[PDB]
RNA sequence: CUCCU
RNA sequence: CGCGGGGUGGAGCAGCCUGGUAGCUCGUCUGGCUCAUAACCAGAAGAUCGUCGGUUCAAAUCCGGCCCCCGCAACCA
RNA sequence: UUGAGCCUUGAUGUGUAGGAUAGGUGGGAGGCUUUGAAGUGUGGACGCCAGUCUGCAUGGAGCCGACCUUGAAAUACCACC
RNA sequence: AGGCGGCCCCCUGGACGAAGACUGACGCUCAGGUGCGAAAGCGUGGGGAGCAAACAGGAUUAGAUACCCUGGUAGUCCACGCCGUAAACGAUGUCGACUUGGAGGUUGUGCCCUUGAGGCGUGGCUUCCGGAGCUAACGCGUUAAGUCGACCGCCUGGGGAGUACGGCCGCAAGGUUAAAACUCAAAUGAAUUGACGGGGGCCCGCACAAGCGGUGGAGCAUGUGGUUUAAUUCGAUGCAAC
């Protein structure tokens, strides 16, 4: 908004595992306001995922998310009559839930039979760097780096951290 | 314009001298003849600096900061 | 392929395109590379990224030359012409000396009209 | 509903910034204040060179 | 674009419909891509009056002429809907 | 872009 | 009526500059972008290489035969 | 300066497999070398960035073939090209 | 006055000041007249780089005989004639006298400690700000739009109209002089309060951006328009009716 940074509130971690991570993912795919049967489906997904991919499942999860995170992402704007994408670097905390949502969102593709099929084997190619979340990661960073010749003026992303 | 000298040099007195007086002329003379808004623009810039200086001259009485 | 020793670094620097020719002390090219042909299109042409990628895309393909130093001469009032410049400071070059070769007539020919 | 964003301090070396590209030489549109003039004027000297690199 | 005539006091005959959708089509093919457009006839016992709103991809859009025979009032309102899409037109042109 | 009283 | 050259995505053609895997623009299909069309950008399939043969490990590439073109001619029953 | 043709020569011919920038076919365990050896003072070509040719040593008297992988065995050596 | 910018030469006009000498009202203005008069244009002869009406093409757009882009001929240049108009503007006729100040520019000159780019005066031309006074106000303000004097030009509601007819000039384009019928009760100047702007500055809003879920496709419910009917009671209709 035009004010306010705003009095930011926490999350709980996860009760399985020690992770905040993990509690942002269920509430990713935790759809239509209903948390238990995201916590069963990730709880299934990543019982998969350790023995589809035989390491442990925190390490399973953090592995194939770092082949998604992206580090460059275009901002579209608009000068005279030209409309040209602009890449900015994407903030650290923004970086891995736009990892989780592309990630949810190709598991809601590729239609197995369940959902924990699904974001299991979602995440399986996505250790594998094969599956559609790679894929949309590498299209953000063929146009981000395609356009990589603008870095301007101050309607983004101020010196430095 | 014409920098030479010894290992630390080349770009600041560079860009100082050649931007000024080449971004000067050429983006002046790189279109616009106008044959006469040379007197307008001369005219209100100096009406602008003679406006300017008995501005903040009498501008320079207080503010109530 | 003549195994010169010292070039002299012609960079045109209008406003839709810079480029670059890297010849040597007697004024006849060795080899040049454009901000158009480095892949950017159209208005991508008019900015200093691609005379970043067009200095090196000369810088190399003047390899063969084997070129250690190279003046730098400058002409036309373009988005380039710093950041092509600090692209032949990377690229593996010993800068003698930077001119200004921009055209400033004692004014004489008419220029065009252009804008409304 | 909640408290305004860098108070002034770094909005006004935006609204310096912004206004030194967009033309306005006049460098006569500032605060009044010192703590947000110098950087009105800092934004505005830092986007001459910014309208220097481009057109 | 379909157009949606509506009257308070004034009985819409069907050479009334016929005039008013030609001239609403020939404006639309006019200026600008448009999506819908409202018509409303009111009489106020002197006042021929005519409200138009066109939905167009900015957005909406109304005006309202009174005349003295309906015919006129309805002449009006076309001209100044005219009027205002070329405003919006090159308002989202604008290069 | 930084030469005033 | 015999010499030459061509048969490769829908089309124009590289490849055959060296026998070892099929390539580029458009058209055609997504996606981003745009108020929508456009323009830009990023990906993808698009061929049993004109058909039969054979020449060696292996042929779009080398060689026969046929078909289709395009030129040169021979064109004085 | 420069084509083109003709001799005399001299280099070049990494798919796959792999000790390897092996061109084909045939013959084929004999030449290399102290006519002052592998490394490199050296200097290039090629360069399908990995290996081969030759220039001069200060060294100085050494190397492969059949015997390992291949449709193929070695510019180990020679002939015809 | 229009206007006049490299540098040098030749011919030539005007202004200014210091100190004197000289003539002795020889002065001011001026209808008619005569002269000069930007640019465009016209005639003759040259010249033609760049630019650039016309023109072609590409775009843009609903259209685009336009703005934008790529080209491009007259013209722009010179010599000799013509035209004689311009927002030819300071929108302020010329000449003369008088009437508080300040800050500058430029150009001479006098005195004194030039002893130091110093100080005090004095003329000319010029820029801005302001005093009284004036003005409808805006503003002008010793260079007046203040107070006066001499002479000239011009005005008498807006449109028709600086147009027609006639005269004069011009190669032409056209310039000058200059009506009337008709028609309206206004046209106008300056300033004010709003409103508006594809004017500016600042702040804010689910306004955009970052997201989540919808509507528009489907069936059904409910409301409205239309059509129907004997009646389909009446009202609510942009947002702010459905």
């Amino acid at each position: 908004p035009r004010r306010r940074v705003i009095g930011q509130r926490k999350i709980l971690p996860d009760p399985k595992f020690g992770s905040e991570l993990l509690a942002k993912f269920v509430n990713i795919l935790m759809v239509d306001g209903k948390k238990s049967t995201a916590e069963s489906i990730v709880y299934s997904a990543l019982e998969t995922l350790a023995q589809r991919s035989g390491k442990s499942e925190l390490e399973a999860f953090e592995v194939a998310l770092e082949n998604v995170r992206p580090t460059v992402e275009v901002k579209s704007r608009r000068v005279g009559g030209s409309t040209y994408q602009v890449p900015v670097e994407v903030r650290p905390v923004r970086r891995n839930a736009l990892a989780m949502r592309w990630i949810v969102e190709a598991a809601r593709k590729r239609g197995d039979k369940s959902m924990a099929l699904r974001l299991a084997n979602e995440l399986s190619d996505a250790a594998e760097n094969k599956g559609t979340a790679v894929k949309k990661r590498e299209d953000v960073h063929r146009m981000a780096e395609a356009n990589k010749a603008f870095a301007h003026y101050a309607w983004l992303s101020l010196r430095s951290a | 314009i014409k920098v030479r000298e010894n290992e630390p040099f080349d770009v600041a007195l560079r860009r100082f001298k050649r931007s000024c007086e080449k971004a000067g002329v050429l983006a002046e003379v790189r279109r616009r003849e106008f044959y006469e808004k040379p007197t307008t623009e001369r005219k209100r810039a100096k009406a602008s600096a003679v406006k300017r200086h008995a501005k903040k001259l009498a501008r320079e009485n207080a503010r109530r900061t | 392929r003549k195994q010169v020793s010292d070039g002299v670094a012609h960079i045109h620097a209008s406003f839709n395109n810079t480029i670059v020719t890297i010849t040597d002390r007697q004024g006849n090219a060795l080899g040049w590379a454009t901000a158009g042909g480095s892949g950017f299109r159209g208005s991508r042409k008019s900015t200093p990224f691609a005379a970043q990628v067009a200095a090196e895309r000369c810088a190399d393909a003047v390899k063969e030359y084997g070129i250690k130093n190279l003046e730098v001469m400058v002409k036309g009032p373009g988005p380039g012409r710093e950041s092509t410049i600090r692209a032949l400071n990377a690229a593996g070059f010993r800068i003698t000396n930077i001119t200004d070769v921009t055209p400033i007539p004692h004014n004489g020919c008419r220029p065009p009209k252009k804008r409304r | 509903m909640k408290r305004q964003k860098r108070d002034r301090l770094e909005r006004a070396h935006q609204r310096g910034y912004q206004a030194g590209i967009a033309g306005r030489s006049k460098e006569m549109c500032p605060y009044q204040t010192l703590n947000q003039r110098s950087q009105w004027l800092g934004g505005w000297r830092e986007a001459m060179a910014d309208r220097v690199v481009m057109a | 674009m379909q157009l949606n005539i509506t009257g308070n006091n004034v009985e819409i005959t069907e050479a009334l419909r016929e005039f008013v959708t030609a001239k609403f089509a020939k404006l639309e093919q006019y200026f600008d891509r448009i999506n819908q457009v409202y018509v409303v006839l009111k009489v106020e016992k002197v006042t021929h009056t005519s409200d138009a709103t066109l939905h167009v991809d900015g957005g909406e859009l109304h005006a309202s002429a009174e005349g003295q025979d309906m015919y006129a009032a309805i002449d009006g309102l076309i001209d100044k809907l005219a009027r205002q899409l070329t405003k919006h037109k090159d308002k989202l042109k604008q290069h």
